[PDB]
DNA sequence: TGCGAAATTCCATGACA
DNA sequence: ATTGTCATGGAATTTCGCA
DNA sequence: TGCGAAATTCCATGACA
DNA sequence: ATTGTCATGGAATTTCGCA
């Protein structure tokens, strides 16, 4: 303050002070005759609240802060007093967007059996057809074979209903879903222990985790729409028929159809593949079983020049679901307990709870 | 002479009347000929209509080349020809009062009857809440002619539900006395 | 047809069938022996017919679609009729996604005056406050000067007594606006030509083109949102703070506030620079006419590898603009009239109506 | 002494009461010293509550260093004063009964009353909706003692409404002859 | 005529319904 | 008949203070 | 052992609220 | 306590028919 301001007057060196630059008392103030023009320099114990003055006229972040500084003001090492300000305003922490992107995808193994892993979800509310309005679809991880069910609503009873018409032909391992309400209920709960079926849930508001299923989601809504332009849209009537066209389309990368990779043998539908004739029903399980294990599996992508990758211990920001009108789009900091995978954290709240989180729905707290 | 698969013939039947369960009465029964596999259809009666409806779900998933069945009324209505013909699906019929399927299927339509008896019997009316679970039984019973259950002939894999307790499917002398006193 | 397998048949060559592989006849249909198997090869006939019902089955594109007929059929030059179909079926050229990009956009001239182009456009609705639920922003091409007016909806009359309040500073020579139905009234186009100013509208659906005040709305939304934090939404007092706080704030890359860019000189706001204290007014104005003409002006990015760019006559496809549920993405094909840059065309519609457009509202139709 | 500038000072006065315009009577009148640049404000009353509400329009546009009037009650009360420390502006006041500004202020003060009155005779009541235009002509209206408009002076540029037509400013025997039987 | 650190510039990211 | 923009904060680069 | 063209593979683009 | 995906159609690359 006024101490390291008088010995700097009497000639004296200070640290952070350049002994080139003169400096004088001129009314009242500390001044120093810069290459910009002469600023005032004020005392340490004034600099907290200068900055604060700066920053809170528009909220703004580093440069467009100390461009207004720099207009009256010079003191040593002016930006990190900025940034010290800018990491402790909770408006702007919360408010301001990221300027880092989350790190490269993983592309996890395709489940190594049919039934090994499904993945559900809802598509809705479409337009009613004989009073149904959502449809439940349910896919295979390891096929991508895929079932159809319409119900009037996203509901565990209508989940339930559908899903006792399924597992009549088999009951797989692990189903997936998002944190829809229809899946996280108790009494889904109870039904899937019944089952010996473990529920896994994609982390909240990240259907790129349900991918499997959201894919299919757009094929299926694109076929309904093709077949329905010049009519009204009654698709009810058509989910079997598009359940069926899908299951028995190719995929260009892999060369087969979801079918195909669940039976290893075309049904009687149009352009059946003839192939196997000859073979044995063991001969053709046997080279499906060696199909299955030979298809093409993409890689991690590159990582973008500014993505961050989340570390133990780190301030991080949960991503509002669905911000009211001129609300914070980012809850108040919060801290990585651990790091499932370079893509999924678990983070402590502030209330505070453990949560699962997509990296996609977290910032990293700027300015520490 | 190609060997025989999946697919390339489905052996349909119904059965019933039994007693009702959410309104319904009978079961339509079927077993793909060569793995065993077995679909069941709650219905409401043994109709052209009901057979129609109940095919048209199990045929969104896979189409049989050659559909068998006796000479039932719903099976050789011109409305069912129809159905099939539009799907490319043959129809084949055993002669009256002497119907043939092959050993397997014989035998698979044997143990659906006896299954069904056996869990009816103290619960006559919980039947059709129970229809997934006797097809996961019948899917998961284990063949003695070849070394696999359905499930694996059909799919190439194991099961996540092994029946490895193979059961009795006879009668207790308490069921036995109690189903003689369930019709009296 | 029937005429060119004849002569196949008894061993004759035919251009396309290649003559080292046998052909025969066998259950009454002529075959071929091909490495993958035996297909039979239909007569030219029946070909269409046959790719008709292999894409049908689930309005597959190309591979997918000749996967299915190879399973059966050879023939020579068989994805040529498999494509021939896809440029005809109506259903997958109105609902099929693009799958190339836009050109690499503009960056077009900064106005070179403030008053020569203005950018306008409504925010909201927002949360009452005071009974008010829009605001209109208007902001200054040139210097980035923005005034705020709450409104009680985003209507002519109300733009009409804002811009009467405004343009008593200055009359615009031109103003800028997207296609809302309060610009494009009759009534505001009259309130325009009665004051010599020309309305320029963005192509529709397209917000980019109003970018300047795009992006201001953004920032008015962000300090709003800032100052709102822990209150209820009482926005209608702040916004003179907002419209005042927002043009005196620093462009980093700039290096200028937007009221410096407009009047050479900071009122009487806090931190005001003093660097021209000692310049006469005209002096000063003769600085501030320089630094108007050195600003930072950003350049075209790098095309990508797979963009698209519009040429006369081409057939393109608008994007439908809110398309109902079950419903195409996309308008039948239409002709490009005109190329106005790489970006914006003039089209003829079907209807045929002319229709300016952004090329981001466009795909190629495809397959030609 | 530093050159004058933009914003230096901003000179205010009231004009009224007027005949009623949309159930306003009074103009606000605002002048920057240096340029000559004019803002005029319809208000309903002479009152500091008017006044404020009005300049509070103007500095969220800009803000003077010095506003200057005479002892007018609405620019003397203390609640004047305390708006005025909010913001930073220092007050002036002329001495009572002696006003001053400048010769291009006063001279400017003098065209607008002027052209306000040369306006509202035959249309006494339609006032409010010209206030736009009178402004745009009182700001880029030529000045004989420095070469440029306010327009000019304030933004640095040509307007894109220059009024090459100075105006009479003077009455027509018309206007006034029918402004004497207006009041009468 | 070169060092360590501060200052400035660069620029991908994201949001304007 | 028209057309993206620009605050933001780590990183990269340049400049500064001193010798 | 190399040519022209057909076949296949590659892969950015975009949409699953 | 978890994690993107895959149809699509021009372009790039490889293979094919023939010599
Ligand atoms: C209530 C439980 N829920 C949560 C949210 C509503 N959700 C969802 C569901 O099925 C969803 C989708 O299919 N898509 C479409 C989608 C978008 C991008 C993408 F990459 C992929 Cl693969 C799919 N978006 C959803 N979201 C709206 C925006 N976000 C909020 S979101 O969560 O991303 C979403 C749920 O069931
Ligand atoms: C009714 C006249 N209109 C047309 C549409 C509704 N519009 C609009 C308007 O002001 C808009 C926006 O500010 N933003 C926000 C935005 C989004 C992306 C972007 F890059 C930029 Cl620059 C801004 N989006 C709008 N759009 C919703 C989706 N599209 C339909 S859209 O047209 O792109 C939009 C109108 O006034
Ligand atoms: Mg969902
Ligand atoms: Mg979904
Ligand atoms: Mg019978
Ligand atoms: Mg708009
Ligand atoms: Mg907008
Ligand atoms: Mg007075
Ligand atoms: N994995
Ligand atoms: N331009
Ligand atoms: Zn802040
Ligand atoms: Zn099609």
């Amino acid at each position: 303050l006024d101490a390291e301001l008088d010995q700097l007057l009497q000639g004296h060196y200070i640290k952070g002070y350049p002994k080139q630059y003169t400096y004088f008392l001129e009314d009242g103030k500390v001044k120093v005759s810069r290459p910009e023009g002469v600023k005032i320099i004020p005392p340490q114990s004034d600099r907290q609240k200068i900055v604060l003055q700066a920053h809170n006229l528009a909220h703004t972040g580093r440069e467009a802060t100390l461009l207004k500084i720099a207009n009256l003001y010079w003191w040593p090492n002016m930006r990190k007093d900025v940034v010290k300000q800018l990491g402790r305003c909770q408006q702007c922490l919360i408010t301001n967007a990221s300027n880092k992107a989350s790190g490269p995808i993983l592309r996890p193994d395709r489940p190594q059996k049919p039934f090994d892993k499904f993945f559900i979800d809802y598509i809705g509310p479409l337009p009613p057809s004989q009073g149904y309005l959502y449809v439940l679809v349910v896919v295979d991880g390891m096929t991508g074979f895929t079932w159809l069910y319409p119900t009037k609503a996203p509901s565990t009873s209508a989940t339930v209903k559908s899903l006792n018409v399924l597992t009549s032909i088999a009951i797989p391992k692990v189903i997936h879903s998002d944190q829809g309400a229809a899946f996280t209920s108790s009494t889904f709960a109870e039904w899937a222990k019944e089952r010996g079926i473990h529920l896994e849930f994609s982390t909240p508001y990240h259907p790129q985790s349900s991918g499997k299923v959201e894919r299919k989601n757009s094929d299926i809504k694109r076929l309904l729409t093709k077949l329905l332009v010049g009519r009204p849209t009654k698709w009810y009537d058509l989910l079997p028929v598009v359940q069926l066209a899908l299951n028995n389309t190719y995929s260009p990368v892999l060369k087969y159809t979801p079918h195909q990779l669940l039976f290893g043998i075309d049904s009687n539908t149009p352009f059946a593949n003839q192939d196997t004739l000859d073979l044995t029903r063991e001969e053709e399980l046997s080279l499906l079983q060696e199909i299955r294990t030979s298809l093409y599996h993409p890689s991690t992508p590159p990582a973008s020049s500014r993505s961050w990758s989340p570390v133990v211990g780190q301030l991080v920001q949960e991503r509002v679901a669905r911000p009211a009108s001129l609300r914070p789009r980012w809850h108040k900091p919060s801290t990585v307990l651990k790091v499932l995978n370079p893509r999924t954290v678990v983070i402590l709240d502030h209330l505070g709870n453990n949560r699962t989180v997509s990296i996609d729905n977290l910032k990293p707290t700027s300015h520490q | 002479d190609r060997p025989q698969k999946p697919f390339d013939k489905f052996f349909i039947d119904y059965i019933g009347p039994l007693p009702p369960s959410q309104g319904y009465l009978y079961v339509l029964v079927v077993v793909d000929g060569m793995t065993g596999f077995t679909w069941l259809y709650p219905t409401k009666a043994p109709s052209t209509s009901a057979t129609v409806k109940s095919l048209n779900v199990l045929t969104s998933i896979a189409i049989p080349k050659v559909i068998h069945s006796d000479q039932g009324a719903a099976f050789t209505s011109s409305t069912f020809a129809e159905w099939a013909k539009e799907r490319g699906i043959h129809l084949e019929f055993s002669t009256p009062y002497h119907p043939q399927s092959s050993g397997k299927v014989e035998r698979k339509n044997s143990d659906i009857k006896r299954l069904l008896t056996k869990l009816l019997v103290g619960r006559p009316t919980k039947w059709y809440d129970l229809l997934p679970v006797v097809q996961l039984a019948l899917n998961n019973t284990y063949s003695p002619v070849l070394k696999y259950t359905p499930h694996q002939l059909l799919f190439g894999i194991d099961s996540n539900t092994p029946f490895a307790n193979q059961d009795t499917l006879d009668l207790t002398r308490e069921e036995e006395l109690s189903l003689l006193q369930e019709i009296r």
